[PDB]
């Protein structure tokens, strides 16, 4: 999985 | 040992230290960080905090660029390279203030000094509220120093308060300093010099209320 | 009806009453002196004066020379 | 850092630079981004925040051509060069305001004055009315009158108006008196001054608050 | 940098460079595509873009004609050679405008200033408004400038405004200016003259109506 | 009935008060000036002078010598 | 030098434009012959012009 | 570029140049084409477009006829020489005024003063009424006295009325006073000069409006 | 994917 992102959605 | 402010404008990039063995923690005062990004495989693991806060840890070895979200449409960009060594707290600051909230006096007043305060206000404005009605003035309400003549003016009453105004003339010809504690008579409530002057000289005549007791006890 | 605040100020280049850059007037302010007194909870009181605005500003045309 | 502002009109196209390994973001100020199109294979991932913006990631080495596309009706090409480096904020705004017509429902159901001056309030204090969007300030929007040299700051744009604030500085040696109307060019319809001053002493720095006709002339 | 405005008449063929590896826009202000063709197997891909915008990515290496149809009944055509490079957007333009929008005056203005307005217009008419009755004119409603002689003509009178009119004058036999202002008594609303003439000679007897407040307070 | 809006004019080659290429007339302005006053929200105007229209135009012949 | 007074301005309130058509000799429906005339109306109605300047 | 225009009466035949690769489109200003017959294996692929025209591909070598058919009643053929090259446009204008039912109820319903007066309005404003279709202009239709030339530039037509605008230049060095009548013709029904002009001077350019009967005479 | 572009429409 490359040039991918890492979001996390806080509630 | 104290969080480093760091007031960034909208849109901007700071560039800051991260320790890659210990958690670091970006907090904004007043907002709530909604959202964390930063490149794939990079930040291990990211928590939300009590308020607003974000407690990131980054086991990476190479300077990388972090976006933070907060809660009222902030978005601020990070880059963090990170170092061996104690974890490090960052407060971030807004530039440019959006907004000024007026805040209201919170004080209140004791409710028998907005009585007194609100009668002698309308006395002045010389509207007379629904109780209130007209009477005789008192013939001798206050005391008078200094050679000061009094004679009544106007006067209303009501159930719990009464009002009296009087004039005052001076045959003193002389200087004289007001002090609205001289004019005290046993009984009285409050006394309103309605010209604010201090001195009054020969001929001042300033008008003074008296808000007594009617029903005295 | 809307107020009419100014009467006509004392009476490039045109002497107008009107169009004159207008300022607010001045807030009345008056002072209270309360007699000491006690409460309830048997504190007394001394409070001192309390000023209050009688009447808020209005408007004014400057006079013009 | 603060994030480039570069203003293409509807027809705009951009070089700037993108980057490879950290993600990159394009904003609206006064839209939200809704669709962004780039030659296939050459975006590796998108998304869309919640203030409105395009977090996207390239991973290509070939310079390429992205479209933006917002929700108001508006379409922004730029030509990213992609380079090795950290990620870049860039303040994609307008240069011709966009079309609102539920703003225009707000602006003609009231008055006229009043709505030139509640224009203006909002102006001087900062509390900018919910349809009123950030635009490109125009560069020659007022009559200079004499030896004045202006500046642009920032500018507000809804349907049927205009605001915009400028700088003025005067050259003169000599203060000038200056009256409202001088500055009056075809197409502005109010011109009010901050600190009210009959005149300017040289070395001014003053700002004048001038709305306009939105497309008109 | 700018889109390439092209306007061109109906049926009418332009050629432009388009880019064979990048997307390639064109755009129509005020109107939206509907459909667009071309040669089979030229033009790989076609996308509708927010408002009226077709996004189009071509392969191929030889030049071709490609028609574009909008919502309004118009056909252009262009003529497009593929070329190496970066994408190009074009604005296409109608040649002669088919018709003219008569934009209606959004403004509106206060309501007392109109209340002035049609009382004064319906005197200056004769008729007089429903609400208004006639009473006696007001002996002293104007101040008399310069030698000015008044005699109560005619007056109305209604719930919330009254007025009169009044004949000039002159006697001074000088040539005089009129300034609506002069006329100003404390408790007057408007002054019209109804002859818009600025000078008054001897024996210049305009007429002026004046509305004051009925009911005044 | 339908309005006869020109009296005939003051009295190749025919004298016709009619078949006259006909002009229209002047519309009438009249100036109101108002009296600086002021509003709820508290602002002071100063409106200035405003014009309108009282009678709208009309058909006019002209006179031929 | 000083003043302090709003850029005065007078109304311009530009006329009509009026077309006139010749109407050639032409017979009814219920048989009358109508002679030449003409008919006139106006093109582009009157209206305010904005003021150029304000001095 | 412009759309070709021919002006075929129903019983025209036009020798025109077809394109190969890339398709052609001809369209009727005024009706909408229903159908269109080639020989059989000639035409490649053939479409109808939402404004009435329609766009054909040919394929083939050999010169061959073409007849296209509209929806009011109307048929005009085209013989069209396979050429390799761009797409062609062409403008297949009426030359003989379709019959249209529909209209003529319109134009009969109202009076004919009235009738008229629209019209021309419409010929000077711009807004051609609904029924109303673009036809080849009349070659001479009006009388043109001592001096003056015509040169045609539209013309509308119903059905039982038709519309032309006709610039007239003046020859003669001295100027020549004009009047409606001296331009009747035989079926000519209202004359009417557009700058309401006394007298023509020369090297004059004035377009006249003229409407005739619908096939009278 | 010849000729194909990434064009994501954002809900």
């Amino acid at each position: 999985r490359p040039g991918m992102m890492d979001s996390q959605e806080f509630s | 040992q104290s969080p480093a402010t760091i007031s960034l404008p909208q849109g901007g990039q700071f560039r800051l230290s991260i320790s890659n063995t210990d958690p670091n923690m970006i907090f904004i005062p007043g907002d709530k960080v909604t959202a964390i990004t930063a490149p794939g495989g990079m930040l291990a693991d990211k928590r939300l905090t009590r308020a607003g806060g974000v407690l990131f840890t980054s086991v990476a070895t190479r300077t990388f660029t972090i976006f933070v979200e907060t809660a009222r449409g902030q978005t601020f960009s990070v880059v963090a390279t990170p170092v061996k060594g104690e974890g490090r707290v960052y407060r971030l600051m807004s530039a440019e203030p959006p907004s000024r909230p007026e805040t209201r006096k919170w004080e209140t007043a004791q409710a028998y000094e907005k009585l007194l305060i609100s009668l002698n206000r309308a006395v002045l404005t010389g509207d007379i509220p629904d109780g209130y009605g007209e009477v005789k003035p008192l013939s001798d309400g206050i005391r008078l120093p200094g050679g000061f003549s009094v004679t009544p003016l106007k006067a209303w009453a009501g159930d719990q308060l009464r009002a009296d105004r009087y004039e005052l003339r001076n045959a003193n010809t002389w200087g004289v300093a007001l002090r609205e504690q001289d004019f005290w008579k046993p009984g009285v409530r409050a006394v309103m010099f309605d010209n604010n002057a201090q001195t009054l000289m020969g001929g001042g005549r300033m008008t003074v209320t008296v808000i007594r007791g009617n029903g005295e006890g | 009806t809307v107020s009419t605040t100014p009467p006509v100020s004392a009476g490039v280049r045109c002497d107008n009453p009107g169009t004159v850059h207008p300022q607010r007037s001045r807030d009345q302010i008056a002072t209270v002196w309360i007699a000491p007194w006690v409460d309830s909870d048997n504190a007394f009181h001394q409070p001192g004066r309390v000023s209050f605005v009688v009447s808020p500003a209005d408007w004014v045309l400057p006079a013009r020379v």
